């Protein structure tokens, strides 16, 4: 398998800068080149620039010259991207993709000029906020059909993600966990929400199980219908 | 044994590239490739290769270019174009691969000459040409010091009274 | 730069059907052009490449055409592992530049919400503020309206909406409608209630909640 | 038969990785041009200069 | 702090009263100049290909028609076929010839600026270095008004040639 993998993730303030790396194996790295292909968050793809690993010469978009180094290393078979002067808009996933064969002369359809194979991606974070562990709270439940509906409320925490699992993974039926939104306070929020049949409320236990990695926070919460 | 350039010949055992350098100093005798006029040659021939087929030539209902009957002045006509086309089309052919490979021939010849020309600049007064493609350096220049004037890094200047010496 | 354009920017069809995307070029790009497919969650991977080559892995049901200005993405008979996000992609010249992507969803029935309301908890209302979450659960098509109504004071500006993706089982989608308030202002108002609208109800349904009352 | 060509000939169907064809002046689709040459061959490397003894 | 620096992967958005020229740094301070001669040598050639492009006159009368308004067929098909195979040589045309004209201009005035730098090396002989940027080091003191010698194909390598054999070793 042909494969390339990258670094972890960053959280960075603005002003600042990321150094990201791809590792390549399974071909010759240096008859290939790197491209950097980046997407915010619910956005399209966009490309930063390319790197030959047979030469080291570089193709920046005009939008990043300045701000944007690439560098390759053929010892160890990684490509680098260095962004200076972070900015908020700068938030995305970052790929990295093995690009153009080089060292010899190619055909156009065996040129490689497209990007395969991709890297898993690298998230950066650009905000002028601090990691935070999110606070958990639950959603209780009360019927219909009959089923109830309950779930738990992640909120206030920073940066993305955070992992929400039932019962420890036993309960993955009817689980529906929302996409994260960036609230006024630059904070993320998140709600996970299950429906269960209303007659095993009494019987049976449930505990959204909440992971945020960034701040090693973990949670259990036990949702339970409220006492009156 | 000896090393010889370009002038008279060309390297059966570089592989690793397209242009490069052969070496013999204290340590023993060495090659290695230059990898940017390596590519700058076939970035260049890559180019042509693209814009040959560039153009799409997409067609779908024409003449009939076959015919089963004799018929006089209307199929004259129709033969007439279809062999004219040909004709100017296979003339095109002709003068296009003639006139790119002789750019082709020159441009690779171009390549050389600039790296034996980049190499010239940076020896300065410290080695002389011995008209065969190589430079006699007029001093000690171990593996790290050759390996300087291929990276590009070389300083003239450390090695430069050594060298006036050895020249005079 | 060179701009590409995708037609459509969103598509629903059914399994088996088949579909045919839409990429253009604001100038002649030869064949270079490629597609890339991009499951939610997951990076993009490489699908066409050179117009009309499948990369050596890839399934014959996709199939690439098209030169210079104009080309083309065909699935002949749809499967459920198609339906993603597509992107074409311009290798000509630097700097390049990708489509804005196609949307590709699979077309269901009419489904209404089951539409649940949550108070917000003891725990997080000590602490200072209040979140009420308006659930709709399990509907199709996505277009939905929730309205906030505290008091019958319909609310504006203080709430945010979040929806899933199609669910894999049954194609239906979820949203979540929460609303926050400071603890002040949650004990002004007894009753709060969030309005659905969707295709699948005849009359809208509204969801009620008695504060400090359960 | 069951492949895919964007070119066809009253001889079959040709590929259109080469900017000119032999094959027959009839053709439909996106076809190379037709010539009378039977082989151009376009360098793709150096002047081949072998070494000296 | 700013050294001056040739043509070797640098151009000069500075000089604006010619296409190529002299830039210089000596005891009275830094300076520059246009080379005339051969900057209008490579004008005058880019000139020329403007005037044999346009040369040929294309004067025509009374043609075939190329738009119809009705289905006719087989006298219509050939109509059409001539006028399109007519168009797709004449778009040859042009694309390969604005590609052969580009290219070369590009070497011809690749080449001016080689020519200026090598009648400069003949001039100074053994008076000067080559220094690997496109700039000489001379060896010797030269002032304003052997700048200009030295820019006007006046300079006399043998006056100065024993104060700069001696800098030079
Ligand atoms: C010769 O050229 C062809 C096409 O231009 C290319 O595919 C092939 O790799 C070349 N051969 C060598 C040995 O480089
Ligand atoms: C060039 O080679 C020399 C000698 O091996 C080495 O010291 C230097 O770091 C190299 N420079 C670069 C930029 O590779
Ligand atoms: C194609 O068929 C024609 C006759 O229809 C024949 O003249 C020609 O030689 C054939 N060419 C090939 C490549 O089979
Ligand atoms: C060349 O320049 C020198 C120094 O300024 C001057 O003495 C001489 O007259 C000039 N010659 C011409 C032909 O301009």
């Amino acid at each position: 398998q042909v494969q390339l993998v990258q670094s972890g993730p960053e959280v960075k303030k603005p002003g600042a800068s990321v150094k990201v790396s791809c590792k390549a194996s399974g071909y010759s790295f240096s008859r290939y080149g790197i491209s950097w292909v980046r997407q915010a968050p619910g956005q399209g793809l966009e490309w930063l620039g390319w790197i030959s690993g047979y030469t080291g010469n570089t193709n920046y978009a005009q939008k990043f010259q300045g701000r944007v180094t690439m560098t390759t290393d053929t010892s160890t078979s990684t490509a680098s991207m260095e962004l200076r002067s972070l900015r908020s808009d700068d938030t995305a996933v970052y790929y990295c993709a093995r690009d153009k064969k080089q060292g010899e002369v190619v055909l156009p359809a065996a040129s490689f000029r497209w990007f395969a194979p991709w890297g898993q991606g690298t998230l950066v974070t650009v905000s002028s906020a601090s990691t935070k562990g999110p606070s958990v709270f639950p959603l209780a439940p009360s019927t219909s059909g009959g089923t109830a509906a309950l779930g738990c409320l992640v909120k206030d925490y920073f940066p993305e993600p955070v992992t929400v699992s039932w019962n420890s993974g036993a309960l993955t039926s009817g689980v529906h966990t929302f996409p994260a939104v960036l609230q006024s306070s630059g904070l993320y929020s998140l709600s996970s929400v299950v429906t269960v049949p209303s007659s095993s409320l009494g019987t049976q236990t449930y505990i959204c199980n909440v992971n945020h990695k960034p701040s090693n926070t973990k949670v259990d919460k036990k949702v339970e219908p409220k006492s009156c | 044994g000896a090393i010889a350039g370009f002038i008279e010949n060309g390297w059966e055992g570089m592989i690793d590239g397209w242009y490069g350098f052969r070496h013999q100093n204290s340590e023993g005798t060495g090659q290695a490739a230059d990898l940017k006029s390596t590519q700058a040659a076939i970035d260049q021939i890559n180019g042509k290769l693209n814009r040959v087929i560039e153009k799409t030539n997409e067609k779908f209902h024409q003449i009939e270019k076959e015919f089963s009957e004799v018929e006089g002045r209307i199929q004259d006509l129709e033969k007439y174009v279809e062999d004219t086309k040909i004709d100017l089309w296979s003339y095109n052919a002709e003068l296009l691969v003639a006139l790119e490979n002789q750019h082709t021939i020159d441009l690779t010849d171009s390549e050389m000459n600039k790296l034996f020309e980049k190499t010239r600049r940076q020896l300065r007064e410290n080695a002389e040409d011995m008209g065969n493609g190589c430079f006699k350096i007029y001093h000690k220049c171990d593996n790290a010091c050759i390996e300087s004037i291929r990276n590009g890094t070389y300083d003239h200047d450390v090695y430069r009274d050594e060298a006036l010496n050895n020249r005079f | 730069d060179i701009q590409m354009t995708q037609s459509p920017v969103s598509l629903s069809a059914s399994v088996g059907d088949r579909v045919t995307i839409t990429c253009r070029a604001s100038q002649s790009i030869g064949k270079f052009l490629n597609w890339y497919q991009q499951k939610p969650g997951r990076a993009p991977k490489l699908l066409i490449y050179y117009a009309s080559n499948l990369e050596t892995g890839g399934p014959s049901r996709f199939s690439g055409r098209g030169s210079e200005t104009e080309f083309s993405l065909t699935i002949s008979s749809l499967q459920p592992e198609d339906f993603a996000t597509y992107y074409c992609q311009q290798s000509n010249n630097v700097p390049h530049t990708f489509g804005q992507g196609t949307k590709l969803e699979i077309k269901r029935t009419v489904a209404a919400p089951s539409v649940f309301i949550f108070p917000p908890s003891d725990e997080q209302l000590k602490s200072g503020t209040a979140s009420v979450v308006c659930l709709l659960n399990n509907f199709y098509p996505r277009e939905a309206k929730v309205q906030w109504k505290v008091d019958n004071a319909l609310q504006s500006g203080n709430s945010q909406e979040s929806v899933t993706e199609q669910d894999s089982k049954d194609s239906t989608y979820s949203l979540s409608s929460t609303l926050t308030l400071s603890k002040a202002d949650y004990e002004k108002h007894k009753v709060y209630a969030c309005e659905v609208t969707h295709q699948g109800l005849s009359s809208p349904v509204t969801k009620s909640f008695n504060r400090g009352e359960c | 038969d069951t492949c895919i060509s964007e070119c066809i000939t009253p001889n079959g169907s040709i590929p259109n990785d080469k900017p000119f064809q032999n094959v027959n002046k009839i053709t439909y689709g996106a076809c190379p041009k037709y010539v009378k040459q039977n082989t151009l061959k376009l360098a793709t490397g150096m002047r081949n200069v072998p070494e000296k003894a």
